[PDB]
RNA sequence: UGUCCCAACGUUGGGCCCGGUGAACUGUACAUUCCAGUGCGGAGUCUGGAGACACCCAGGGGGAAGCGAAGACCCUAUGGA
RNA sequence: AGGGAAACGUGAUUCAACCUGGGGCCCAUGAAAAGACGAGCAUAGUGUCCGUACCGAGAACCGACACAGGUGUCCAUGGCGGCGAAAGCCAAGGCCUGUCGGGAGCAACCAACGUUAGGGAAUUCGGCAAGUUAGUCCCGUACCUUCGGAAGAAGGGAUGCC
RNA sequence: GUCGGGUGAGAACCCCGACGGCCUAAUGGAUAAGGGUUCCUCAGCACUGCUGAUCAGCUGAGGGUUAGCCGGUCCUAAGUC
RNA sequence: GUGGAAGUCUGUUAGAGUUGGUGUCCUACAAUACCCUCUCGUGAUCUAUGUGUAGGGGUGAAAGGCCCAUCGAGUCCGGCA
RNA sequence: UAUGCCAGCUGGUGGAUUGCUCGGCUCAGGCGCUGAUGAAGGACGUGCCAAGCUGCGAUAAGCCAUGGGGAGCC
């Protein structure tokens, strides 16, 4: 497919949403990333 | 009001581009035109800018592959940064 | 170190389009008996793998002379075609 | 030690199907740590890294056969699977003929053997299908 | 031809899409209106009291 | 012409044993049953007899009116379409 | 110029692409618009914006799954074969991932399947299932018929290699 | 698939060689839709993978898509607003 | 002889269809699958994409067929406890 | 006396129970419009490192003034 310049700044976003709580701010909270999106087993929306 | 260039894309394929090509690049604004990041380069470092190839990166930012003229040398122009 | 000649009428009990397999197995279980030898320590060079598979893996042939030595500090024996 | 990465390097730099790139069982070592593709042309040099020969089927078999075919053997009954309008288009031919009975009358009236209504004559009658070849009109001519 | 898993497999179509107004997936392209906002078929947005039960 | 008389042998994948992976159906309870009887007239469980040392593997499914589905037939409802 | 380790060919046939014609059919008549041509040449400047990764499927799509299902286009000119874009075999290219293995002559039983003497549909609701026949050429071909057909009727012969 | 070998704490299935095979309108090559980072590299094995795994479409971190002359863009179709 | 017509014939060309096996499967590979067999295959043909018709309404070479696994009146929420 | 029945003991599995309440439910008093000077809502951004939430808007967890507050804060 094509996307637009506006899909591709949500698909962009969506893999940045998918990345991991950074090791630190579970140290600084003393203590899971519930939006994880596997390309395969979810669907983005559009 | 936004500013045109955001800061140097320096990744390894950025130097090569850099130490075999003479071209720099950058992350700029995506409303950004070629012309515009042409300019706002030459400005910003006092060189003459040949050509600019852009791209709308899948980082949801704008990256362009700005080439210096011989006069200019971008290991140099870079290194000061 | 000698000479064998070791019989591959037992690879007809494995279904035929397997039988290559089947062989190469026997040649191995042949040499560690006769051999004294765990079956671990047979080592067939490739020449008697390729000899085996020679007329693809249904049409292995009925015997195969194997030439064998046997030594070192763990036990085992190295076999080649002949 | 994995060389996959260096198998799909290799084949594009000695621009050959992966399947024929072939890399010196001893030197896997070295080959491992090729990371470039200048690496690896460099291993290439040293024929560390080198491509098989393709085959290609022989085609003896078959010219022994197209001898015997084009003499007019092998093509008994037996040896026939199409139809007799498969194995020779009959419209076709008859452009073969016909155009062969044109150019012989043609011929035959530049050369003068032939006055523009002997040769009008004969050539209906061949369009009419009089002639089953040259010969046969060659010989129709002489009476 | 079944009617089910075999007709499920030329459903690559786009219809609903992220909308430009209320941001749910709703806006069908086809139509170019929003099935949960109304955007391009109305001004006003989207309601009606059904959403909930009658006394809420 | 193995559809049959009338079945045989063989081939391949299973099946069987071993390593690894690892569900579901179903379960009021008890339960080694069989023959008779009785009982809401179609009982592993009541009554009388008979048989019955426990556990396990493979099998083909006689019984549990086996599992699956609040009978789609029939009637009834001041039911529906 | 480039490319090739090297040689770095010449002719021919059959000829996809592509080009250009002739014929036939219609109670069927087979888009439109932008644009181009018409309408020369030099030199110079400008040519921004969006897409571009990868899969494209017996694991990247839809089907809750790494699902034996479903899912469009182009490569229809690789060799032998032959009527053939058919079978079978083989290149180029791809693959051993239609992804659990080891063992028992490996029994009973089951799935697919081969062969079965004599008989030959006795089987069965029924020839269900299986089998028979088979390509090509020559000869030859009934009733009936809307004269088109029936027809590959039927039946008989031939078939390799050198 | 098999024999050797490589790496690794660990190897039937990760990699190299040989031998043996499978696919020929496809199991090859290029793509539309659709997916959306699944692409490449490095580091890993608690999850996913019909067994195992040092492998991976998995986990983590980085990197990667460059156009006057390929598409869009422009035109108009059934038709839509 | 030429010509090459046909809702013409043969045909697993591609492609479309779905007769029999009442085979395999029937906690499936699959909420309609697999294999063999079989029908059509220049036309009332098959197909992709775009587009139109909407629920007592469409669409229907008519089977009460089809309108997203939903049809003798779709689906969702509401009326509604 | 294997396979095993009943009850308990030690350990587990499970998350009931009791205790606890940053949330709910309901009642009451007060108050009450916003928007072309572009609202409400949404999108995408914004942190040294930043995925979620909150805040904020290219001056982006903020800038200025006055008052309060106070030796801490990010
Ligand atoms: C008549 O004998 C009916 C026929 C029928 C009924 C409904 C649908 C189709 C045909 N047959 C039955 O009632 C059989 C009932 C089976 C009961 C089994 N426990
Ligand atoms: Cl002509
Ligand atoms: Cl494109
Ligand atoms: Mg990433
Ligand atoms: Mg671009
Ligand atoms: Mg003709
Ligand atoms: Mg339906
Ligand atoms: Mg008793
Ligand atoms: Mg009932
Ligand atoms: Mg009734
Ligand atoms: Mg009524
Ligand atoms: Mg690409
Ligand atoms: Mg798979
Ligand atoms: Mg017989
Ligand atoms: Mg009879
Ligand atoms: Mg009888
Ligand atoms: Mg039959
Ligand atoms: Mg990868
Ligand atoms: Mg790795
Ligand atoms: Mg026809
Ligand atoms: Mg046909
Ligand atoms: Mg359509
Ligand atoms: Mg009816
Ligand atoms: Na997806
Ligand atoms: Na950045
Ligand atoms: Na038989
Ligand atoms: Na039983
Ligand atoms: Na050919
Ligand atoms: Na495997
Ligand atoms: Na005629
Ligand atoms: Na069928
Ligand atoms: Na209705
Ligand atoms: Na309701
Ligand atoms: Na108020
Ligand atoms: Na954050």
């Amino acid at each position: 497919g094509k996307k637009s310049k506006a899909t591709k700044k949500r698909l962009a976003k969506l893999d940045n949403q998918n990345s991991r709580v950074p090791a630190w701010v579970m140290l600084k909270t003393d203590e899971r990333n519930h939006k994880r999106r596997h390309w395969r087993r979810n669907d983005t929306d559009e | 009001s936004w500013d045109v260039i955001k800061h140097p894309h320096v990744t390894e394929k950025a130097m090569n581009d850099m130490d075999f090509q003479n071209k720099l690049q950058f992350a700029v604004d995506d409303r950004a035109s070629k012309g515009e990041v042409a300019d706002a380069v030459e400005e910003q470092y006092d060189v003459t800018v040949e050509q600019v190839n852009t791209q709308n990166t899948m980082d949801g930012e704008k990256k362009a592959v700005v080439r210096l003229s011989e006069d200019d040398d971008a290991q140099e122009v870079a290194s000061r940064i | 170190e000698r000479v064998v000649t070791i019989p591959l009428r037992d690879a007809r009990a494995e279904p035929n389009h397997k039988r290559a397999d089947k062989a190469m197995i026997l040649i191995r279980e042949h040499l560690a008996k006769h051999f004294s030898v765990d079956e671990d320590a047979v080592r067939l060079d490739p020449s008697i793998n390729e000899a085996a598979w020679a007329r693809g893996r249904a049409n292995t042939p009925s015997k195969i002379r194997v030439r064998a030595a046997r030594f070192e500090e763990e036990g085992e024996a190295i076999v080649e075609a002949e | 030690t994995d060389l996959s990465a260096q198998k799909r390097l290799a084949a594009d730099v000695l621009d050959v199907g992966k399947n024929r790139v072939w890399f010196n069982p001893e030197r896997q070592g070295d080959i491992a740590d090729a990371i470039t593709r200048e690496d690896v042309r460099e291993l290439v040099d040293e024929g560390a890294i080198q491509a098989k020969d393709k085959k290609g089927n022989s085609r003896g078999r078959a010219r022994e056969r197209q001898k015997k075919r084009a003499k007019g053997h092998q093509k008994g009954a037996g040896s026939r699977k199409g139809k007799a309008g498969a194995r020779q288009n009959s419209k076709e031919d008859w452009e073969s003929r016909i155009r062969a009975q044109r150019t012989k009358l043609r011929e035959l009236r530049d050369e003068g053997t032939l006055s523009s209504s002997q040769y009008r004559d004969l050539y209906d009658k061949a369009g009419g299908g009089e002639f089953d070849s040259v010969a046969d009109l060659e010989r129709y001519i002489d009476a | 031809t079944g009617a089910g898993t075999p007709s499920q497999g030329k459903k690559n179509t786009t219809t609903h899409t992220k909308c430009r107004r209320c941001g749910e997936k709703s806006y069908h392209t086809k139509k170019k209106v929003c099935s949960s906002c109304g955007f391009g078929k109305s001004a006003k947005r989207r309601d009606y009291e059904w959403q909930s039960k009658a006394g809420e």
